[PDB]
């Protein structure tokens, strides 16, 4: 046995384009919408629960995942390459700064631990690029709100809005109309659903969409009192009611 | 692409059929052996006349009583070359005695198959070993990259080889001197070589039991040469 | 590991890694060696299409291995980078075990055994390099220049260029060097070096870098003006 | 605690002629005050006309012994059944000993046969490698008791010739395997009555260019 | 080894180290030179427990050399001083330490000053006008701190020296066999053959 | 076996050159330009960003202009997620100096040594190379204010002016013009904005389509402070310069 | 064809086409004849030359005092095996006190080239033994192919030209088996066998090699001057 | 043991005594604590003669090599090195050795005493044993650069008589050597009990024994 495969599975071809890289890009492409967008007092991430089969129990799915109390994602692409990178992001944000500082990471660090996991699997031995985007949403006290995209290469960048996936360039030219400094975390949310209508084909509902906030901070969800400074987790996942509510002033 | 230890339809090893093509392609060496002692001889082959020839070192000293010459890709044979001299010198160590030539020759062919994915290829060099041993005497070796070692009367390896095989083949018998042997050597040398034979051109070398291995000085090498002209001008 | 062999035989009993190392060779700018007397000489080639260079800071050709060995170089710089600070670790390392600096041979047969390792070892490919080493043993007044190359093959020479046009910088060599009475002064072992580099540079002015070693570790690179001057002796001596 | 060594006691002497060599051993092996047998063999031929004895620790010496039988077969091998000479198998036991210099063989080793000239060689060993070739050697418990006799009437020490009166020693004549064995029989009857380790019986082995001869003679049993 | 002693004064570091080396009873040797030159304008004393110093000494020395070739530039005083620290402050918890210390002195090129480091086995670094090792700096020192002077000549310290000397020969019950003395100045590193 | 699908990234050509090195460079040859340009008196490093959006934040964005240590800077010129490895390397090896030698890492010695970090990936491991080219700009005491570069071969040199990425053959034509030895960092900043206003393939240069950075002695005293602009000051500059 | 360039691959009639080409090896390698009674074995191995100035290629391996073996293709690889053997003789002498089974030595063997057929980057070893050996169940004659097949016969050949050695060999079954306390009488149905396979040239004096092993014989090997009385 | 080994005009000279001890029992008195390395390289044995006996043959082998390599005699210096940094990385481990490595090179006449200690150290005279201290008294009272070959060698005899005399760990035979330029002269081994009462005699020492 031993893994043979100590060599490269991604390279330079004559034009200078990796292959692989840009083939991850392309499923990506193929993958269901998501969104983010940044408000004055909060951050919001939203996402199609596009459902294998009614027999399913689409609750069960999770797209959009706490990282962090304070640094939620979602993703465009391939599912199960989402699902273990959102495992490695949890565990590197405590092994990597919580263990040394103890607090949690900024929202740019751990993007940046991530993307430093999607760029060795761009260039180690005997593996694949990972075949998703990220949307990574976050507040931290030093930096506030913040929204970045990271892609299969391993890059990132801040955004003020972005969407990615099937429908992303009719979605970035709608938010590029929509989008000021000046909005509210519910006018955020307002034109995030709007956005999302767009590319939905099928039921457009609390139970078929995936909508988390970065907002202010949840003591009802810390789980204990007793400790001031302890003022619980910005990050909230909307229910399926939350999100209907917000349907019928839409 | 293939492998690198893949036998061939015929049962040939490729790699190792293939460094013998690069053996052949490399400057002459010849080696006889006598009663009186062994006699190894090489073409140095200068590739420019601003080359120091003294400093092209083809025929190399393994211990007092062992010597040794070289055809091919020379480069590789210095790994040789060191764990032969580690061996003997061992060998010494650990029983106070010399060590026998057969079993010298024995050891550097050890390596010859370590090859695969150990080094990445084989040795692309063949050696003539001679040497001396109180159990079987005066010896001639010829090692190979195969792992194989045959002991040889008299032998030459590299580019003019089977020319010169074939003229030792006629002029080697068992009573040979070590002076007839030493103007054996310089004749079919001066016979395969491409450029006009002198003493800075090619290197003699001898083994015997008393004064143990020696190479040759170029103002003794240049009397012997003249000592073959002469006699060949006799008749 | 990465075991994966590189350098491997052809049918014709060709090594091509090995060979294809030495192209890369013949695309490296032109470096000569030449010994006197009582020195030698080592000229580089430094191609004119690079300007805006800043020349303080920018790698010269000639490496310092030991007080008393230089080594140049032609080929693939940053493979050069890793033969010379191997070099310059086993020259330490001989001094630290032997209590002599090494001989310029010794270091030689080093480098040139690391450039034949890794013509069969698996997952490396071989140095694209040839290099010129020289200077003056410990205690010694007789000249040493040798040359290496990517097959690990080395030899001495009285006179010796590599890299590109090195065909016919070494054809002026075989008819001006006269091993009988050899440049018996500096000047003359210069002046000969600088000439056979004036065959192939182009122009003289920043193109040309000499380097002169001396006997008991005197080494020192002459200057763009210095050099220039000798550039204007031959040419005014040519035109006649 | 655990102690790995052990002391089995016995005692050895090896004897070098001029054309011929012994090497005799008592065949006790005891543990503190008792004996395990009265009949266990400690000299052995290990091949290509060679004897030899570890004495001490019997656990090490018998691994001793079979890994310089089991060089001596390897060494047959590797170099074409060439004859191991003895003093290529001193070297080799050196290599032996100090490979376990820090944990070694609690044994004082003992090798007998003939050099390369055809004369009588003995060679003996510390427990880890320095060995010297000797004419007259007596290791082991009663080894103190034997060797100042040996000096005495193999090497002639302290004695002179008469009327001279210490002005000329006396002359250094060869001995005989006859009465080389008398000196063996003697030194161990003598080394049995003083040192209680010492007894049962006397096994010598005698080599020489015919080949490897026992001799066997019984000890006191007390 | 016993005693080596160290002064920086206006324009130079002179280090003044003991000749004997011993083996139980007897002295081995009586012109033992204890330093090393680490390079051309800098200077190490060592005394400790046999071979880990010369060990310890050569392998500093040779690592300093190979910088210097590398980057065709002399390291400062300072520079070399924590290098040796750290080899140091690591050799400390590593399964056999080298039981040495030592004392740097160098001239500084570019501050056109002279400069005194004394490190110790466990790889403590503290810089002084003058400093010593071992039992020697019990009997130096308060004569260092009575006649000591940043201003002094090289001749001066030399005098200062000799006191210092004359006192350790007189109450130290071991005898060194005198000193071996080297200064350490602009123009290099140069040894004083009448002491 | 595996061998089937090793794509054999350290091998030369027939030609005597390595593949994988110049298809980075090809690679890089599409990336921003980035333009560094030394001066008696400090360091310019300037940087286009490629074709941004108007929903990028830029104030908290970085992709070209990266700090190394107070001072020494790169500019990144090809995948950025390769450069981002290599400067984290670069951070950790000054400061291991620093360590080692209490002093700041002479910039040569930093340059060198991440340019044998990417030699060894064209001569072993099987694996590809990094497709970055880096303009370094630094300052020490020994040689004064520097520039370098580095590419995938691990090659470096040094430069009075040089530009990476994009159009670097315009770039260095139009460098090597107005470029001269008595310049001062004022006249160097308007040179290399002036020289991407010139090559850029966008319709025109602005503010949030630029990184910027100075070296200066132009700190209180004999000592040296790294400026990295903010996007209202590379929006003053462009003003002052008279390119807006 | 597509299925040759490895030892990890079937062709698609189940063939392993490495371990064939290893075959082939020993078919182009000198003759070589085994044979055995119920007292003695004996091996028989034609040594070939290089050329007149050069030596007879030894065949015939020592492993211990009660066994040995003839090769047949790469040497080396003989070198390899034999050496295996030797250290698994002795091992079994050094912890047991026991002369090991010949035929245990023969399942080790096909073990240890099992191993080198399966898996990739090694190859299969290019070489074909014929074992002798006497032990606590009498003498014995065993076969060695690469592939990694051992099989236990009365007699048997391989090597060049070995159909004509193993035919003369099923026809006198019958009468070597029966030849025991006999050791010059089965080598000369051995040099008989084995002149069945030669063209051209004859068995000389260094030519010929020959070995046996019995009941109160150790393994010894006869060479130059020793094999006249059987030419 | 007792060994010496000093420099002079004419080379240097080597004298040790061959006595072997376990406790107070004399094990042997015919032991050779001088070992040829090389025809012109010798090293001597005191503390553990298993450790001085391999390490010092390993020596030999590591200077042989280097022979090989180089086309060139080793440097004293550079064996005794090679010596000294072998027995180094067992400091601690329970090794027991005092050596001094004794030949002729390219410098002259060259002597170093190592030791398990970890000292490497050039002299012009050394002794290292248990009866190094009533040697040294004779050497240093008698030693000159200007020495003649038959006094020097006289000299290195009397000085481990004196040694052997007192030190009851030391005696037996006397073994000398004279390493020259052209290599080292074996110059005998010379029984003690005889030799006492000869020096006795001739020389007048040793009055208060009777004889
Ligand atoms: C003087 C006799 C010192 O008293 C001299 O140094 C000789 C040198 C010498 C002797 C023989 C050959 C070459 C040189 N030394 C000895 O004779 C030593 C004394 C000694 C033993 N250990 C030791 C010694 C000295 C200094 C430190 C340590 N003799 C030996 O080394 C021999 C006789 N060894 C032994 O007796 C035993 C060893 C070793 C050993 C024994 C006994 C038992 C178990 C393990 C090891
Ligand atoms: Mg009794």
């Amino acid at each position: 046995m031993t893994d043979r495969y100590s060599f490269s599975l991604t390279t330079f071809s004559p034009s200078g384009k990796l292959g692989q890289i840009d083939y991850a890009l392309t499923a990506v492409k193929q993958g269901v919408t998501s969104l983010g967008i940044k408000a004055t007092n909060g951050v919001v991430i939203a996402t199609e629960k596009k459902s294998s089969s009614p027999l399913a129990m689409s609750e069960t799915l999770s797209k959009v995942s706490l990282l962090t109390p304070d640094i939620g994602a979602v993703y465009s692409g391939m599912g199960p390459d989402y699902r273990v990178l959102v495992d490695k992001s949890r565990k590197v944000a405590h092994t990597s700064y919580k263990r040394i500082y103890g607090e949690y990471p900024p929202t740019k660090l751990l993007v940046s631990e991530v993307a430093k996991i999607m760029q060795e699997a761009t260039q180690s031995g005997g593996v694949r690029p990972f075949g998703v985007s990220l949307l990574i949403a976050g507040h931290d006290e030093f930096n506030g709100f913040s929204l970045y995209q990271v892609d299969p290469s391993g890059s990132y960048f801040p955004w003020k809005a972005t969407a990615i996936g099937k429908g992303s360039v009719a979605a970035k030219t709608f938010l590029e109309k929509r989008w000021n400094d000046e909005l509210e975390l519910e006018d955020a949310i307002h034109i995030a659903l709007l956005t999302l209508k767009e590319s939905v084909e099928g039921e457009f509902n609390g139970d078929t969409i995936e909508l988390a906030i970065i907002g202010d901070e949840n003591p009802d969800l810390l789980g204990y009192t007793g400790i001031p400074t302890d003022k619980g987790p910005r990050f909230r996942k909307l229910t399926s009611q939350e999100i209907n509510d917000r349907l019928e002033a839409l | 692409d293939r492998g690198v230890s893949t036998f061939s339809p015929e049962g040939r090893l490729f790699q190792v059929e293939y460094s013998l093509e690069a053996i052949k392609l490399g400057s002459t060496a010849i080696g006889i052996a006598t009663k009186e002692g062994v006699v190894l001889g090489v073409e140095k082959r200068a590739t420019s006349p601003l080359l120091e020839s003294d400093s092209i070192e083809k025929i190399v000293e393994i211990d007092r009583h062992i010597g040794c010459a070289m055809s091919g890709l020379t480069a590789d044979a210095r790994s040789m070359i060191e764990h032969a001299r580690t061996a003997a010198v061992t060998h010494n160590l650990y029983y106070d005695e010399d060590i026998n030539v057969e079993s010298l020759t024995q050891s550097v062919c050890d390596l010859a198959l370590r090859f695969g994915e150990l080094m990445s290829r084989p040795f692309g060099v063949a050696l003539l070993i001679a040497g001396h041993d109180a159990d079987d005497g005066y010896q001639l070796f010829h090692a190979e990259p195969s792992g194989t070692f045959y002991r040889y009367n008299a032998k030459a390896i590299g580019s003019g080889s089977e020319g010169a095989q074939a003229e030792l083949l006629n002029e080697w018998h068992s009573s040979l001197t070590l002076k007839e042997a030493e103007l054996l050597v310089l004749k079919i040398l001066k016979q395969v070589m491409e450029e006009k034979l002198d003493e800075n051109n090619a290197q003699l070398s001898c083994i015997t039991k008393q004064d143990g291995f020696k190479i040759y000085d170029n103002e003794k090498t240049a009397e012997l040469i003249k000592e073959l002209k002469e006699k060949e001008a006799a008749e | 590991g990465y075991d994966r062999a590189l350098s491997i035989f052809s049918p014709d009993g060709h090594i091509f890694q090995v060979e294809y190392a030495l192209e890369a060779v013949k695309r490296g700018t032109c470096a000569v060696g030449v010994k006197g007397k009582n020195c030698v000489v080592l000229g580089c080639e430094r191609r004119s299409t690079l300007k805006l260079q800043d020349t303080r800071i920018t790698p010269s050709k000639v490496s310092k291995i030991d007080s008393h060995v230089v080594l140049s170089f032609s080929g693939l710089n940053a493979d050069s980078r890793i033969l010379i600070e191997k070099a310059r670790v086993e020259a330490q390392s001989h001094r630290l075990t032997l209590e002599d600096p090494v001989t310029v041979e010794y270091l030689t047969r080093y480098v040139a055994g690391v450039q034949q390792r890794y013509t069969q070892s698996g997952g490396v490919r071989p140095f694209g390099v040839s290099t010129l080493i020289a200077g003056f043993d410990p205690r010694d007044d007789e000249p040493k220049l040798y040359q290496t190359e990517p097959s690990g093959i080395y030899s001495s020479w009285s006179a010796q260029t590599i890299g590109r046009n090195s065909k016919t910088v070494r054809e002026f060599l075989e008819k001006n060097y006269d091993r009988k009475e050899p440049p018996a002064t500096v000047e003359e072992c210069v002046k000969l070096t600088v000439r056979s580099l004036l065959e192939v540079v182009q122009t003289g002015a920043k193109n040309i870098e000499i380097t002169v070693v001396k006997p008991d570790s005197d080494i020192v690179a002459l200057s763009s003006e210095e050099i220039n001057q000798y550039v204007t002796q031959i040419e005014q001596e040519k035109q006649e | 605690q655990f102690n790995p060594y052990g002391d089995n006691g016995g005692t050895i002497l090896g004897i070098a002629g001029e054309d011929f060599a012994v090497l005799a051993g008592d065949t006790r092996n005891i543990t503190d005050y008792s004996i395990n047998s009265r009949y266990e063999p400690k000299v052995f031929d290990c091949g290509d006309n060679i004897v030899m004895s570890a004495n001490g620790f019997a656990a090490d010496g018998d691994a001793l012994v079979k890994r310089f039988k089991n060089s001596v077969k390897w060494y047959h091998f590797d170099h074409n059944d060439k004859k191991l000479s003895i003093n290529s198998a001193a070297r080799n036991i050196q290599h032996l000993l100090y490979s376990r210099r820090f944990f070694p063989y609690y044994v004082y080793n003992i090798i007998a046969g003939l050099d390369e000239d055809g004369k009588g060689a003995v060679y003996s060993f510390d427990p880890v490698g320095s060995y010297q070739r000797e004419q007259c050697r007596a290791g082991g418990a009663a080894a103190s008791l034997i060797m100042p006799f040996l000096d005495n009437q193999v090497n002639f020490k302290n004695q002179y010739e008469p009327g001279t009166n210490g002005k000329v020693k006396k002359p250094l004549k060869y001995l005989s395997v006859e009465e080389v064995i008398k000196l063996v029989r003697d030194s161990f009857t003598s080394a049995t009555e003083r040192h209680i380790q010492v007894g049962d019986g006397l096994e010598i082995l005698i080599v020489t260019k015919d080949g490897v001869r026992k001799e066997f003679y019984e000890l006191k049993r007390d | 080894m016993d005693i080596i002693l160290g002064i920086r004064v206006q324009d130079s570091v002179i280090l003044a180290s003991s000749k004997a080396v011993t083996r139980g009873i007897s002295v081995l040797k009586d012109s033992d030179d204890k330093t090393r030159q680490l390079s051309p304008h800098t200077l190490m004393s060592f005394a400790g427990e046999a071979g880990d110093t010369v060990q310890f000494a050569e392998y500093i020395q040779a690592n300093i050399q190979l910088y210097s070739i590398r980057e065709d530039y002399e390291l400062s005083p300072q520079a070399v001083s924590s290098f040796v620290r750290q080899e140091l402050a690591k050799s400390i918890r590593s399964r056999r330490p080298y039981q040495v210390n030592v004392l740097i002195g160098g001239y500084d090129k570019k501050k056109n000053k002279p400069e005194l480091y004394q490190i110790d086995y466990l790889g403590t670094k503290v810089e002084l006008p003058y400093g010593a090792h071992g039992y020697s700096g019990f009997y130096t020192f308060s004569l260092l701190d009575h006649h000591y002077r940043p201003d002094m000549t090289t001749e001066e310290g030399l005098d200062l020296l000799k006191l210092c000397v004359q006192e350790l020969e007189k109450r130290m019950p071991m005898d060194f066999k005198g000193v071996i003395v080297k200064i350490v100045d602009k123009d290099g590193i140069r040894q004083v053959d009448d002491f | 076996g595996s061998r089937r699908y090793d794509s054999r990234t350290t091998i030369f050509s027939p030609e005597g050159r390595l593949y994988q090195v110049e298809y980075a460079l090809e690679s890089i040859s599409h990336a921003g330009t980035a333009i560094g340009i030394m001066a008696s008196d400090g360091i310019v490093l300037a940087a286009e960003r490629k074709v941004t959006s108007t929903l990028l934040e830029q104030d908290t964005s970085t992709e070209k202009l990266y700090k190394l240590n107070d001072k020494i800077a790169v500019a990144v010129a090809g995948l950025t997620a390769d450069a981002e490895i290599l400067i984290n390397t670069a951070r950790i090896h000054a400061q291991n100096y620093l360590k080692t030698y209490n002093e700041d890492i002479p910039v040569e010695i930093l340059v060198r040594r991440l340019s044998d970090i990417k030699q060894g990936y064209t001569q072993h491991g099987g694996l590809r190379p990094f497709g970055v080219s880096f303009i370094y700009a630094g300052y020490d005491d020994r040689y004064g204010y520097q520039l370098y570069t580095s590419n995938p071969s691990g090659n470096y040199t040094g430069w009075k002016a040089i530009s990476v990425g994009a159009n670097t053959s315009a770039a260095q034509t139009l460098l090597q013009m107005d470029y001269k030895d008595d310049m001062k960092v004022d006249d160097a900043i308007e040179l290399a904005l002036k020289t991407l206003s010139k090559t850029t393939d966008s319709s025109a240069l602005t503010y949030d389509r630029l990184e910027f950075a100075t070296i200066r002695k132009g700190a209180n005293d004999g000592e040296v402070y790294q400026k990295i602009f903010k996007p209202q000051e590379i929006k003053d500059i462009l003003v002052k310069t008279g390119i807006t | 064809n597509n299925y040759d360039g490895d030892t990890v691959t079937f062709s698609p009639t189940g063939r392993l086409f490495q371990v064939e080409y290893a075959l082939e090896a020993i078919k182009q390698g000198s003759v070589t004849v085994g044979l055995r009674s119920n007292t003695h074995a004996v091996l028989v191995a034609l040594k070939r030359n290089a050329d007149e100035l050069s030596s007879y290629q030894k065949k015939i391996i020592k492993c211990d005092e009660h066994m040995g073996l003839s090769l047949a293709g790469l040497a080396p690889d003989a070198r390899v095996l034999s050496n295996y053997l030797r250290q698994q003789c002795n091992y079994s002498s050094l912890v047991f006190n026991r002369k090991l089974a010949v035929e245990r030595a023969g399942h080790l063997l096909c073990d240890k080239a099992q191993k080198n057929t399966q898996s990739y980057g090694g190859r299969p070893y290019g070489v074909g033994l014929l074992i002798i050996g006497y032990d606590k169940s009498g003498a014995h004659l065993l076969e060695f192919q690469p592939s990694g097949n051992v099989t236990e016969l009365y007699g048997t050949a391989i090597g060049a030209r070995s159909q004509g050695a193993k035919t003369y060999l099923e026809r006198t079954l019958d009468t070597f088996i029966k030849i025991d306390g006999n050791p010059d009488e089965l080598i000369k149905a051995g040099v008989e066998a084995i002149s069945q396979s030669l063209r051209d040239e004859s068995l000389t004096v260094d030519n010929l090699s020959i070995a046996i092993v019995g009941k109160d014989t150790p393994f010894t090997i006869y060479d130059g001057e020793a094999v006249a009385k059987y030419i | 043991t007792t060994t010496l080994a000093f420099k002079f005009r004419h080379g240097v000279i080597v004298a040790a005594d061959s006595r072997a001890t376990a406790g107070a029992y004399i094990a042997s008195q015919t032991v050779k604590k001088v070992i040829e390395i090389n025809p012109y390289l010798l090293g001597t044995m005191a503390g553990g003669a298993a450790d001085c006996s391999f390490w010092e043959r390993l020596l030999a082998r590591q200077c042989r090599i280097y022979e090989l390599r180089n086309k060139e005699r080793i440097s004293v210096a550079a064996a005794s090195k090679l010596l000294a940094n072998m027995v180094y990385q067992y400091k601690g481990m329970g090794l027991s050795m005092g050596t001094m490595i004794c030949g002729w090179d390219k410098r002259g006449p060259g002597l170093y005493y190592v030791d398990s200690e970890g000292n490497r150290i050039s002299g012009a005279t050394f002794s290292v044993g248990s009866g190094s201290v009533y040697a040294y008294g004779v050497l240093d009272s008698n030693y000159k650069w200007d020495l003649s070959v038959e006094d020097a060698l006289y000299l290195g005899k009397r000085s481990i008589l004196a040694a052997a005399h007192r030190d009851a760990y030391s005696g037996g035979s006397v073994n000398l050597y004279h390493v020259t330029e052209d290599g080292w002269i074996y110059h005998g081994n010379h029984d003690v009990g005889e030799l006492f009462w000869k020096v006795k005699e001739e020389e007048g020492s040793f009055n208060n024994v009777i004889g």
